[PDB]
């Protein structure tokens, strides 16, 4: 049984710091690895990709610009922050844990394998809107 | 010739996708055909 | 991208593009209203909870295209497929593919 609280005002103001937070259960945050999903109204989800403490801070190549996430160990809390907020940013979130996988397909020493990762659990989620 | 050679758009590497400018079979009208080295 | 399938019949699924290179595909879905889980999460092996029913192509192949196929549809299978290739020809693809809905009579 595994259940989690987000959080969220529910009416943002554009150009806005807006701030979301998403907490755990049971498990803590140095032997785990999250990731955050975003998908639009009844479109295919996005993946904004994964994040770790101690290097692993991997953004969204493709956005790389305002995201910001960040790590609170001692409240075991994970926050994102989005600055600018535009009219394209209404959709549900997802935040959840991943596991890894490899492949090789080559020689050892000669970088012939990627690691791909896979969720076994999602998260409830939150929405989030934008008006005037 | 001097080619117009630029990177590859994956092949990687030593592979470096490639342009010509040839001289064509009929003896005339180069064509820019292209291949990797 | 809608697929209709009578209830107890064969059914496939076609998801990403030509197989330049090796895949490991994983395989989501998600349930109207409610959180998504996996089914696949590899070429062909599975986590538990699921009979072997479920079965998938494997990575070694070039120039195919990544296809699922379900037999003796029931109730529980209407629910969005989505489908996550990973190769090693393109970097990490962050954007999933065209989601299949199944729809069963
Ligand atoms: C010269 O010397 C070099 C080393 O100095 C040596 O390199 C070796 O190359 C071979 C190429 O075959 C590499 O072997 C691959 O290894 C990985 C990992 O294997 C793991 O699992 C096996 C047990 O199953 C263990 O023994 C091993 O230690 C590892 O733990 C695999 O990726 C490869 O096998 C998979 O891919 C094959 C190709 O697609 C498939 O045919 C095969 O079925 C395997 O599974 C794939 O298909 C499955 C289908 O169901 C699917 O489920 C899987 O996910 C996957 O897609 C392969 O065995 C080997 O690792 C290299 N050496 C090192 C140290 O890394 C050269 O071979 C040697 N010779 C020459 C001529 O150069
Ligand atoms: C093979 O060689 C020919 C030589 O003519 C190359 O033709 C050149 O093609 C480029 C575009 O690829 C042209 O550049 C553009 O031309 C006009 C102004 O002249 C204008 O559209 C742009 O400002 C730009 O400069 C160029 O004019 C044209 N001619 C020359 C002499 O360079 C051709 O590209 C070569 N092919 C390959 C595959 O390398
Ligand atoms: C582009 O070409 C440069 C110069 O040769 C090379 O160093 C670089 O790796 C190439 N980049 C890509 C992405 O192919």
């Amino acid at each position: 049984q595994v259940h989690l609280q987000e959080s969220g005002p529910g009416l943002v103001k554009p150009s806005e710091t807006l701030s979301l937070t998403c907490n755990v259960s049971g498990t803590l945050v140095r032997d785990n690895y999250w990731s955050w999903i975003r998908q639009p109204l009844g479109k295919q989800p996005e993946w904004i990709g994964y994040v770790h403490d101690s290097g692993d801070t991997n953004y969204n190549p493709s956005l790389k610009s305002r995201v910001h996430l960040s790590l609170d160990k001692s409240k075991n809390l994970v926050s994102l922050r989005l600055t600018g907020v535009t009219a394209a940013d209404s959709a549900i979130y997802y935040c959840a844990t991943t596991k890894h996988g490899r492949r090789i397909y080559g020689v050892v020493a000669f970088k012939e394998w990627f690691t791909y990762f896979y969720m076994d659990v999602w998260g409830k989620g939150t929405s989030v809107t934008v008006s005037s | 010739v001097t080619l117009h050679c630029t990177n590859v758009t994956t092949m990687r590497e030593e592979m470096k996708n490639c342009s010509f400018n040839t001289t064509t079979v009929i003896r005339d009208k180069i064509q820019k055909e292209y291949a990797l080295f | 991208t809608f697929v209709s399938v009578a209830p107890g019949q064969t059914a496939r699924i076609t998801c990403g593009e030509e197989s330049l290179g090796s895949r490991s595909v994983i395989w989501y879905q998600q349930r109207p209203g409610q959180a998504p889980s996996l089914i696949i999460y590899n070429n062909n092996d599975r986590p538990s909870g699921i009979p072997d029913r479920f079965s998938g192509s494997p990575g070694s192949t070039f120039g195919t295209t990544a296809t699922l196929t379900i037999t003796s549809v029931e109730a529980g299978d209407e629910a969005d497929y989505y489908c996550h290739i990973w190769d090693s020809r393109r970097p990490t693809n962050w954007v999933f593919g065209e989601g299949t809905t199944l729809i069963v009579l």
